[PDB]
């Protein structure tokens, strides 16, 4: 299956979790975006940047000292919450060793059913 | 792998306005130049590392920081800054499928723009940002290929306001002889001081913004160019860090001013192969041979009783026309909006003040 598929109910909290695979350099940030063109939000450690019409409210960051996961939670789901989420790691070289920009990107599919 | 060299760049950006009406945002230019670092390759990355001041080492938490600065400016509603970028690489551009994979979420737009492409580039600016008409006529034609625009919008909130009740005083320059223009007036405690910055006296006062750390500081002295010449990112945190609180009369002239000025001879002066086809190195973008060669700013600022409106746009286009404005003011002051926090310079400029001066 290319995509996870998490099944919800109207009224949830659905907690989306990622495991970054290199576990040895620097990440540079964490961002979250639903799929449909929408940038749900960027951390930086313990500094989240909301994009759009996103607040702490509704997704809150639950991984803010854990930088070897990212974890987010989505409050009171309703049937707009719906849909494919994207999870990302930006990650620079610690050593300097292959210096480039590496790139992590997972996917899952919410499905928010009565 | 702090930001000093980030604010720097449009430190020195601003400090090579030959000018005196001059509202710019530092910020915008040191956001576009700081955001060329990810296609940027080679030579050109080299000249966009040395100028932030950063090695390749840095560049990594860098942005880090960065993101941490922009989550504090969106944290109320009665002060607030809005922040847009947008790239927009033409159709016929073989990008890197890493680099798209990769970056293409953050506005990342492909056009023909053979194909009446100022009013879409213009109708996706104004859709993510609410600016309109961000993009002229003239800076696009049928052989532009890279387009960068990068928008910056900040409403601000006195936290004291001005009273309404204010005169009406007359400015005295030599482009216009005597200019009688609403002047607000209030007397009330700030924190300011008056300092000697390499033997020149200067009057400094901070305006703070409600429900924000951001806060408007004004200069005032009798050369304002040695006080351009001579401020830093750490100078203008000492200097802060030597305002406190006493009684002031604020005379605050209620300036709105405009300027759309081309930025492209500093911004050579600091990367010289970003406008050159021939040395540009954008390779981790695509390996077509793209460059810039025009780059412009149009910022805007309105400052009235209640609080200060400003928009800045910086526009990295191929072609442009424009010819560059030259006024002398006489004894100035200059202002910056500046978060406390991350240290950043939104805006700041340059306004004639009255004879009698800001704090008699
Ligand atoms: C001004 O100064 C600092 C900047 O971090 C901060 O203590 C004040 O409010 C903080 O907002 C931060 C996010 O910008 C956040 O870390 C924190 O919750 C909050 N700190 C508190 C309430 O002690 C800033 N003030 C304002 C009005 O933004
Ligand atoms: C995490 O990285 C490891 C090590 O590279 C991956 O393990 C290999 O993955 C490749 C293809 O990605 C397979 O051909 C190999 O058989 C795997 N094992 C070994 C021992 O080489 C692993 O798949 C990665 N996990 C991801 C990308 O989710």
């Amino acid at each position: 299956t290319p995509f996870p598929q998490t099944s919800k109910k109207i009224g949830d909290d659905a907690t989306l979790s990622c495991n970054r695979n290199n576990t040895n350099d620097y990440v540079v940030m964490s961002a979250w975006y639903k799929e449909p063109n929408s940038i749900i939000l960027l951390a930086a450690k313990s500094d989240v940047l909301y994009f759009d019409n996103y607040t702490k409210d509704k997704i809150s960051y639950d991984s803010p000292y854990d930088d070897l996961v990212t974890t987010i939670t989505i409050k009171s789901l309703t049937a707009r919450d719906a849909g494919t989420y994207v999870c990302a790691f930006f990650m620079t070289s610690t050593t300097n060793d292959t210096d480039k920009v590496d790139y992590e990107e997972y996917s899952t599919e919410l499905i928010v059913n009565t | 792998y702090r930001l000093q060299g980030f604010t720097n760049a449009g430190i020195v950006a601003y400090k090579n306005i030959q000018d005196d009406n001059i509202v710019f945002s530092p910020f915008g230019y040191s956001f576009s130049m700081f955001m060329s670092l990810l296609p940027a390759s080679g030579n050109t990355r080299i000249e966009l590392l040395k100028t932030m001041d950063l090695r390749k080492r840095d560049l990594g938490p860098a942005f880090t920081e960065l993101i941490s600065g922009l989550a504090k400016l969106k944290t109320s509603k009665y002060t607030y800054t809005d922040l847009t970028y947008q790239s927009f690489v033409d159709n016929t551009v073989s990008i890197k499928p890493s680099y798209y994979q990769q970056y293409h979420r953050f506005g990342l737009y492909r056009l023909n723009f053979r194909r009446d492409a100022v009013n879409k580039i213009n109708s996706i600016v104004e859709r993510r940002s609410g600016m309109s008409n961000v993009v002229d006529s003239n800076m696009l034609d049928n052989n532009t290929l890279w387009a960068i625009i990068n928008t910056i919008y900040f409403k601000g909130i006195w936290q004291y306001p001005f009273d309404i009740t204010k005169t009406r005083n007359a400015s005295f320059t030599n482009k216009y002889g005597t200019k009688t223009v609403p002047m607000m007036n209030v007397v009330t405690k700030l924190q300011g001081n008056t300092i000697t910055i390499d033997d020149e006296e200067y009057d400094m006062v901070r305006l703070p913004y409600k429900d924000a750390n951001i806060s408007m500081y004004l200069a005032i002295g009798d050369n304002m160019t040695h006080f351009t010449d001579s401020i830093t990112a750490a100078k203008l945190d000492y200097w802060s860090f030597q305002l406190g609180n006493k009684v002031y009369n604020l005379k605050l002239p209620k300036f709105s001013i405009e300027n759309k000025r081309d930025i492209k001879s500093i911004a050579e002066m600091m990367a010289p192969s970003m406008f050159n086809p021939d040395n540009a190195s954008f390779k981790h973008m695509t390996r077509d041979p793209l460059y810039i060669y025009k780059m412009f700013q149009n910022a805007k600022i309105d400052v009235d009783e209640q609080g200060t409106v400003a928009e800045a746009s910086t526009i990295m286009v191929a072609t442009a026309r424009s010819s560059p404005e030259k006024l002398e003011f006489n004894t100035p002051f200059v202002f910056i909006i500046r978060h406390d926090i991350t240290g950043f310079i939104l805006f700041m400029g340059k306004v004639e003040s009255p004879g009698s001066g800001l704090v008699p």
